[PDB]
């Protein structure tokens, strides 16, 4: 009624369709290496009119969690205000453990407000998040109704299956260094029709030291040679 | 509309509110009533329709009196019309709790306006069946008559018109040259548009209720004297 | 007709439907009338009995020394609206110490019943008023209809076929203000009595009548206290 | 059904809701039109004022929503003057809580959240109303926004909103694509010339209202119509 | 409100025939200092009542506002009915009983004279909550004071005529100047009469200190 | 076109004639530029008749003062103002090819070229174009 | 400390201490007490210091907000309406007397006091403070009727100083703040700026 | 008009929304608990194995949901989440207030309590979740118990909640044998079953994941099989089944 709702027999037929509208369209690849994880994502703005410095598809929640997402933007921005304000909150509960890594499987459970309690409509957005403050990585995704899925590497997209199929077919492998971004890149160049630029494509990079939103200069250093 | 017109809160799909749509009908169907600025204040009329002669004098008048210098001319659904009356009146009062002095009539009719359109927002609710103008005069801001619609805003009006027959009182509204004329002549004109307009040609016989607010009142939005007024009725009968 | 199903909807028409059939709710009880004078307000309800062994029921409900009224339609939501009345005059003498004035009263009636107009989930209270009271400002007739739009009347009647009573006071009306206190009762009766069919006829046992004036606090008379105004009936059925 | 009626996922994976509340904004007969520029952010909207019984000095549609942010809307007038409320609130608020003032960015963020949270839920309804909003921002220059009754709140250099939004959009993509800044004129010139080409009337110098804001000088100039007649005469030329 | 900090003085009023004359100076006490000397403590609740108090000036104002307010509102339906002062005293009565009941009691002893239906009324309600009528009424040290000769004057005279009243007013009110610490020599003088309620502004008492040469 | 709001008829009337004898020999511009402001005006009242014969007479005294560049320039800001009304640059286009043809001297072909690019803004089918073709024939 | 403000034809002038005491040690000795309440309105503050500030706060908040919603310069009078609103409804819990000045077109300069209470009077000048009550004397009897801007300046200038010579909670600095349509200028008196009335008392 | 949902009955008199939730339990998800003397196991069967997960949260069906006892959810699992969160609470605020380890009946009670709760009063969906519960107290020693969405929990000792529970029991008790039943005859009767509920036979024990309860010197030990004594298991289970095919 007023909650994640509409399930008929042996059905989540109000879920089903929101995984349809999650479907989106913004491949949004994610990739766990050994040293880091990579979110990626493409920002194809319509015309050369909005602007790619004034919103941006990665945010980093807390200092080493970073969140990429899908479809239904003003909800995955609800969605990110609230995962910053419930990490915050861990943070100062148990305080000064520098929480990302210990803190995103935390996290990520804690995504239960995310989706357990719908809110009548559920959220339209599955979100990918990146952490590194346990010696390991690690790449979770929340799906508009599920929980954490703790993948290795997938894609949100338009295109996500043959995005997947990519990944696994490029083997995403486990000896792969912390710039297997290229192949992060590469894989959103199958789902993705243009000539990528540094403010077309955004990525976040969370690796041990912590989580950074690269910037133009360096999407564009990765997106030349490739 | 069929399917879509049936909650304020269900647009429709060209993306519009039939409830207000329809909640526009109802101000379209009662009595029409009409406000003019004159020079140096503001000058309401309304024919109120007597359904039956077992009524008293003129009760259930369309005018009333939401501030001391505030003056509020409705028509539509009457019983909810009084209701948002109240609404002003417990405005009103709040401001010059607050903030002192009186109440600017541009802020009260904003105000009264948001809380209509928080009426048409949601679904539980409905919206407000009454347009209503409210006029007022000060020396400091001279005289401000503002026009508010079942769902929509406010708007500054020179002179207004609502209810049965908008378009009819509107031009000779128009006709008549406000702005340079006292609020004396203009409570003679407003009442001869009224009963220009048609008061029994399908209908019983009206009432002309008329009210003031100028310096001739020093503010003090008070009904205009009826027993001097009626010779100002006289003089639209002619 | 999907948009006569709730009050809060609103007909493609115009008006909507719930509360033009709230007004039925009024339509659909036992007559009543109410006349103003010079001095005096009077209420003459026909105390519409069950069977013979039952008792008339009871119309003409008090509210104060200076106030009562008449109901017409659903009783449910009635005595509430009493109960409403009452206190809001006892809390007027409270606070201070003056007999609230009808107009007051009937004003603040009409705001409380204008919310369940609106609220949805809230039947529009479908019971027709005819409050009678005497302010500073001589007696005073007052009509409530569910749709909340009160009125004020030198003489209104509601029920069942209660246009003949209404057409009656409207001819007499002219002679009202100038009325002995029982010339104006017995108006009201031949009113009352020109209401219901031919067959039927007043009695002491199937009548009501409130009177409030100026040195009179309201009083509710009936059988024995009305058979004095009962006499001279001038029975043309 | 009623996923077409209520805010609901659709079935094929849709939100029909909001894609209707965005042609409520079309609805209403109005088109807006806001250009950054190298130092400046001009926005200029047409004023259809039918019939001169109005009040031209108060049928407005941009607002100073605080000392330096500057605010057009587009739609539902009722709707508008909400969220040019509930702006302005912000604003206060943002100022009290914090004391620097509070980022045009930032203000269409939260104006932008509090419609998601309208299309959120099923009780209320989404505003009709789509808010451009501008103001200078120091570190950044000039900066225009665009919150949207779904949530979206981006939008920058040229934007449009309105019935013609798209053939403004379009001409103003061909402006920019021409790589040469505008100053605190052809910016002005260039909005003007813009919302002309859209709806060729010549624009005498009373029908449209513009907003400026300079870097050397902030706050929300709403032009005057000796200034909107001085650029008008300037362009034409 | 618990501990007033401006405090307003006495303030007196007697009823006379077809009419009531009050009076209270203009001094804001605030404890033994005469911050304010300009300040009128003489509300007009309507054309046809008045009103003053003694103590806490800003309850005064609270009062003041709230009352105005309401008799505003009053007059807004027009039902050609209006507010009593014996409903305006009854009124003010419940307000200071329903604020002592609630324990934040508003510090303000107050005197409300009226003139209505022909019959004059002068009224009195103080911080307690204990509210009565007499022909003549005075507050704090004003009724230690100037009462008595009130009560001496009326004793022999059951009524009495406006202009003997206003300059028995303004003798009690040298005495009270005389001999109170708090008085003020400027205070206004209100009379409510069938023609309503005319306020004559900062009127002054002659002094007289001849004895001031019987020191010695 | 559009409905006329104020007419100044009996403005122009009383005040061109003595304009014209201020500025017999044009040496007054303040004239040129206050009949410009009564035009203007009349223009934002939507008359047409009174601004055609403003234009038609500035367009005389610069005949008989016979200032030839300040012609040329005159006529540019009348035809660029605005574009004022339509019936009126027309008619001032037409009695300036009157004008044109009757003195032969070295830079008429100075002023067919200017009414030509006055009148090639567009505007040729629609408002007079034999005056356009009657300028090309008088150019060859 | 001590705050004062006086009326003048087409403006105001306030002066106030920077003092703040705490026990007998100097908390701050260049408190500026001259808060901006809008453009044209300040607001002298004596007592509490956190009750004084964040009652300022608060009302800057709700006058700003107001005269965005009216597009239109708040008045005097409503700001020190929100100001008695404020302190009579907290009285119990707030503390503070406060100073109100102004100019606003629809009457000119104003000044208004709300001391501890909650009570609101119109006066030609205002004083507050701790150390005010030392200079009613002074500013009783040295104070004209239609006095220019300088000679306001140089009256409250001359009365602040001797409040702060007197008072032992009021010294430092003193500032000066006069409002009118122009605009608003303020000052600061320091060190030997000050103006004294040297006592030498004879040996 | 306003949608309400069904917590209603059926014309007949069934609550066929709370029926079709409970069949639906059948419908994804494979869990089975067997209880043997000496230890009491949990089997899972693993649903999803793409080679692109990395296993981190070191389980999925099996949740450790108190000091003596664990659980393994078979329906939705946004709803197994907040049940599994809501059940350790209720065993802790038991802790909390008796000083001692909740009886394992007296958790499963509360929880049944709690889903009966939410498919009797108000427009709540109820829990399609239905769980298993093995766990050791003071009174009755090993138990291990089943809980449907109904709220009518049972206590089982050798039962299946999967999709072919019907088949994995019907293998229980054929290879079920009471009181000989030990620890180790105990894990190769469940790999067994789910040798048989699973089609694809030579199980990888990445596909299975079990945990153990057993009782050490008064303390009680749940531990998790990882994948290589999951295997070995396997291999000695593999053993078993070459044999006694070849041995005709």
């Amino acid at each position: 009624f007023s909650l994640t709702t509409f399930s008929p027999s042996g059905k989540l037929v109000q879920i089903e369709y929101a995984l349809a509208a999650v479907a989106g369209g913004a491949p949004s690849v994610g990739i766990k290496a050994a040293n880091g994880v990579v979110l990626a994502t493409e920002k194809k703005q319509k015309s050369i009119l909005y602007d790619e410095r004034s919103v941006h598809k990665v945010e980093p929640i807390t200092k080493h969690i970073g969140l990429v997402y899908s479809g239904m933007g003003p909800d995955y921005r609800v969605l990110v205000h609230r995962a910053r304000k419930l990490a915050q909150q861990y943070y100062l509960v148990y305080q000064e453990p520098i929480p990302t890594a210990q803190l995103v499987q935390r996290v990520a459970s804690v995504m239960q407000e995310y989706t357990q309690s719908g809110g009548v409509r559920p959220f339209g957005v599955s979100l990918l998040i990146c952490g590194w403050n346990e010696g390991r990585p690690y790449l979770f995704q929340s799906d508009p109704s599920g929980a954490y899925f703790a993948w290795k590497a997938t894609a949100m997209g338009k295109n996500y299956v043959n995005g997947k199929t990519f990944l696994e077919k490029r083997y995403n492998e486990d000896l792969e260094l912390e710039d297997a971004i290229h192949t992060a890149i590469l894989t959103l160049k199958e789902s993705f029709e243009g000539q990528m630029t540094e403010d077309n494509i955004e990525v976040g990079i969370c690796n041990e030291a912590g989580f950074r939103r690269l910037t133009p200069t360096e999407v564009k250093d990765y997106l030349a040679a490739i | 509309g069929t399917g879509y017109d049936l909650s304020a809160s269900t647009f429709s799909p060209d993306g519009r509110v039939f409830q207000v749509e329809y909640a526009m009908k109802a101000v379209e169907n009662s009595s029409t009533a009409i406000g003019i600025r004159c020079k140096d204040g503001v000058v309401f009329g309304v024919e109120k329709l007597v359904l039956s002669k077992l009524y008293e004098e003129g009760s259930n008048k369309r005018l009333f009196n939401v501030d001391r210098h505030v003056g509020m001319a409705v028509a539509g659904l009457l019983a909810d019309a009084r209701s948002l009356a109240d609404i002003a009146r417990e405005e009103a009062s709040n401001f010059r709790s607050n903030f002192g002095y009186n109440i600017p009539l541009k802020h009260l009719a904003d105000r009264v306006a948001m809380y209509v359109h928080a009426y048409t927002l949601y679904s539980a609710v409905r919206p407000f069946g009454c347009s209503f103008m409210l006029g007022s005069y000060s020396v400091n801001d001279g005289a401000q008559l503002y026009m508010i619609d079942p769902s929509g805003v406010s708007y500054g009006y020179w002179g207004c018109a609502i209810g049965k027959a908008r378009q009819a009182a509107k031009t000779e509204i128009e006709k008549l040259q406000m702005k340079e004329m006292t609020c004396r002549d203009i409570v003679k004109e407003v009442a001869k548009i009224i009963y220009i307009v048609h008061d029994e040609v399908k209908d019983k016989a009206f009432e002309l209720e008329l009210s003031w607010v100028g310096e001739l009142t020093n503010g003090r939005h008070e009904i205009v004297p009826k027993d001097i007024r009626e010779e100002a009725e006289k003089y639209a009968k002619e | 007709n999907q948009y006569d199903n709730d009050v809060t909807v609103w007909s493609p028409q115009g008006r909507i439907h719930q509360i033009e059939y709230a007004m039925e709710a009024v339509k659909q009880g036992s007559a009543t009338v109410g006349l103003k004078s010079k001095t005096h307000a009077v209420l003459v309800a026909l105390k519409r009995a069950q069977s013979e062994l039952a008792a008339h029921q009871k119309k003409i409900l008090h509210v104060d020394n200076h106030i009562g009224i008449s109901i017409a339609g659903l009783t449910a939501d009635a005595r509430l609206l009493c109960n409403f009345m009452r206190q809001e005059c006892l809390d007027s003498r409270f606070v201070f110490d003056r007999p609230l004035p009808v107009s007051r009263l009937v004003s603040l009636i009409g705001s409380k019943t204008q919310i369940p107009t609106q609220r949805y989930g809230r039947r529009p209270y479908g019971v027709g008023l005819l409050i009678a009271g005497y302010d500073d400002m001589g007696p005073h007739i007052f009509q409530t209809c569910p749709s909340a739009n009160y009125f004020d009347c030198r003489a209104m009647s509601i029920g069942a076929r209660s246009q003949s009573a209404r057409t009656y006071l409207e001819r007499h009306m002219s002679e009202f203000m100038e009325c002995n206190l029982n010339e104006l009762v017995k108006h009201g009766l031949r009113a009352l009595r020109e209401t219901l069919p031919a067959e039927q006829d007043l009695t002491t046992k199937n009548v009501s009548i409130g009177i409030v004036g100026k040195d009179l606090e309201f009083t509710i008379y009936d059988d024995d206290d009305v058979s004095p105004f009962l006499e001279g009936l001038e029975e043309r059925p | 059904g009623f996923d077409r009626h209520i805010t609901i996922f659709s079935p094929e994976g849709r939100l029909y809701q909001v894609e209707y509340a965005f042609k409520a904004i079309n609805q209403g007969g109005l088109t807006s039109v806001a250009v950054r520029g190298k130092d400046c952010a001009v926005i200029v909207t047409q004023k259809k004022v039918p019939d001169k019984l109005l009040d031209s000095s108060t049928v407005t549609h941009l607002f100073k929503i605080t000392e330096n942010i500057g605010c057009v809307m587009t739609g539902m007038t009722a709707d508008s003057r909400s969220q040019v409320q509930r702006a302005r609130y912000e604003a206060a608020n943002w100022k009290y809580k914090y004391g620097y003032e509070i980022p045009v960015d930032m203000l269409c963020k939260r104006i932008a959240d509090i419609s998601q949270v309208y299309t959120q839920n099923a009780e209320m309804r989404p505003l009709g109303c789509c808010m451009i909003l501008i103001g200078i921002d120091e570190e950044q220059g000039p900066q225009v926004y665009k919150c949207d009754p779904a949530g979206y709140y981006c939008g920058f250099k040229a934007t449009a909103a309105g019935v013609k939004q798209t053939e403004s959009t379009s001409f103003l993509e061909k402006k920019v694509k021409k790589k040469f800044d505008w100053t605190f004129e052809q910016t002005v010139e260039t909005a003007i010339t813009c919302l002309s080409t859209v709806l060729s009337i010549d624009f005498k110098p009373s029908e449209i209202e513009v907003g400026v804001v300079t870097v050397e000088n902030p706050k929300f100039r709403i032009l005057t119509e000796a200034e909107i007649d001085a650029h008008l005469v300037a362009l034409a030329e | 409100t618990q501990n007033p900090m401006v405090t307003g003085t006495s303030v007196l009023g007697v009823k006379f025939e077809g009419g009531v004359v009050i009076a209270a100076d203009m001094l804001g006490s605030y404890g033994s200092l005469a911050r304010f000397r300009n300040i009128s403590r003489i509300m007009r609740v309507n054309n046809s009542t008045m009103l003053g108090a003694s103590g806490d000036y800003a309850d005064f104002q609270y009062l003041k506002q709230v009352l105005g307010q309401m008799v505003i509102d009053e007059e807004l339906l027009g039902d050609g009915h209006s507010y009593s002062p014996r409903a305006i005293h009854s009124w003010l009565t419940r307000a200071m009983y329903s604020r002592r009941s609630k324990m934040n009691p508003l510090w303000n002893t107050m005197v409300i004279g009226g003139y209505a239906d022909g019959e004059s009324f002068l009224g009195y309600v103080d911080m307690l909550g204990v509210a009565y009528e007499a022909p003549s009424l005075a507050t704090g040290y004003g009724a230690y004071l100037a009462q008595p000769l009130l009560r001496e004057v009326l004793e022999k005279q059951p009524v009495l005529s406006q202009t003997e009243a206003r300059d028995l007013v303004e003798r009690c009110m040298r005495v009270l100047y005389y001999r109170d610490a708090r008085s003020y020599n400027r205070f206004q003088i209100a009379t409510v009469t069938e023609k309503g309620v005319e306020i004559e502004g900062p009127l002054s008492t002659e002094t007289n200190w001849d004895i001031a040469h019987m020191i010695s | 076109i559009v409905k006329m709001e104020v007419d100044y008829s009996a403005t122009v009337d009383q005040r061109l004639p003595e304009c014209a004898k201020l500025a017999k020999e044009g040496r007054l511009q303040e004239v040129i530029e206050t009949l410009l402001s009564l035009e203007k005006q009349t223009r934002t009242a939507s008359d047409m008749v009174s601004t055609s014969r403003i234009l038609v007479a500035v367009v005389k005294m610069c005949y008989e003062a016979k200032e030839w560049d300040l012609l040329n320039e005159n006529i540019m800001l009348l035809s660029k103002r605005r574009s004022q009304l339509k019936q009126a640059v027309a008619k001032m286009v037409q009695q300036c090819c009157t004008y044109v043809e009757e003195i032969t001297d070295l830079p008429i072909k100075l002023r067919l070229i200017d009414t030509l690019r006055m009148v090639t803004e567009g505007k040729i089918y629609v408002e007079i174009e034999r005056a356009r073709l009657t300028k090309t024939l008088a150019t060859i | 400390t001590t705050i004062m403000a006086v009326q003048f034809d087409g403006g105001v002038v306030l002066g106030a201490d920077s003092r703040t005491t705490t026990g007998s040690y100097i908390a701050n000795r260049v408190t500026d007490k001259l808060t901006p309440i809008h453009d044209r309105i300040f607001c002298c503050r004596s007592g509490s210091a956190a009750d004084t500030q964040a009652v300022a706060d608060a009302v800057t908040y709700q006058l700003g907000f107001h005269s965005i919603e009216l597009n239109e310069p708040p008045l005097v009078h409503t700001a020190a309406s929100l100001f008695k609103e404020m302190c009579y409804r907290y009285r119990e819990d707030l503390m503070a007397g406060i100073i109100i000045a102004g100019w606003d077109p629809q009457e000119g300069g104003q000044v208004y006091s709300v001391p501890m209470g909650g009570m609101m009077v119109r006066q030609s000048f205002a004083i507050g403070g701790s150390g005010s009550s030392y200079i009613y004397g002074y500013v009783d009897a040295t104070y004209r009727e239609g006095m220019t801007k300088e000679e306001c300046l140089q009256f409250t200038a001359n009365a602040l100083a001797l409040a702060m010579e007197r008072d032992g909670s009021s010294g430092g600095v003193i500032r000066l703040a006069a409002i009118a349509e122009s605009g608003v200028e303020r000052q600061v008196l320091l060190g030997d700026q000050i103006p004294k009335f040297a006592v030498a008392t004879l040996p | 008009r306003y949608d309400s949902r069904t917590t209603i009955f059926s014309p007949e008199g069934r609550l066929y929304q709370v029926e079709y939730a409970m069949e639906a339990i059948g419908h994804a998800g494979t869990c089975l608990g067997i209880l043997a003397n000496d230890g009491v196991l949990l089997a899972a069967e693993r649903r999803n194995i793409h080679k692109l997960l990395d296993e981190v949260f070191f389980s999925e069906k099996i949740y450790k949901l108190n000091e003596d006892m664990a659980c393994s959810v078979a329906g939705i699992t946004s709803d197994a989440n907040v049940l599994t969160n809501e059940l350790r609470l209720i065993a802790q605020r038991y802790l909390l207030q008796y000083q001692e380890p909740i009886p394992c009946e007296q958790l499963v009670t509360a929880l049944c309590d709690i889903k009966q709760a939410y498919t009797q009063f108000g427009g709540k969906r109820p829990f399609g979740v239905s769980l298993l519960y093995i766990g050791w107290d003071k009174h009755y020693g090993f138990q291990l118990y089943q809980s449907d969405p109904s709220g009518n929990y049972g206590g089982w000792k050798a039962t299946c909640i999967g999709n072919n529970s019907a088949a994995a029991v019907s293998m229980l008790k054929q290879d079920y044998k009471e009181g000989e039943m030990t620890l180790k005859s105990a894990l190769a009767l469940a790999i067994k079953v789910l040798n048989k509920t699973m089609d694809v036979s030579k199980l990888s024990a990445e596909k299975v994941e079990i945990a153990t309860l057993t009782r050490e010197n008064g303390k009680t030990v749940i531990r998790v099989l990882k994948q290589k004594e999951v295997e070995q298991l396997i291999k000695k289970h593999e053993e078993e089944e070459a044999k006694a095919e070849r041995e005709k």
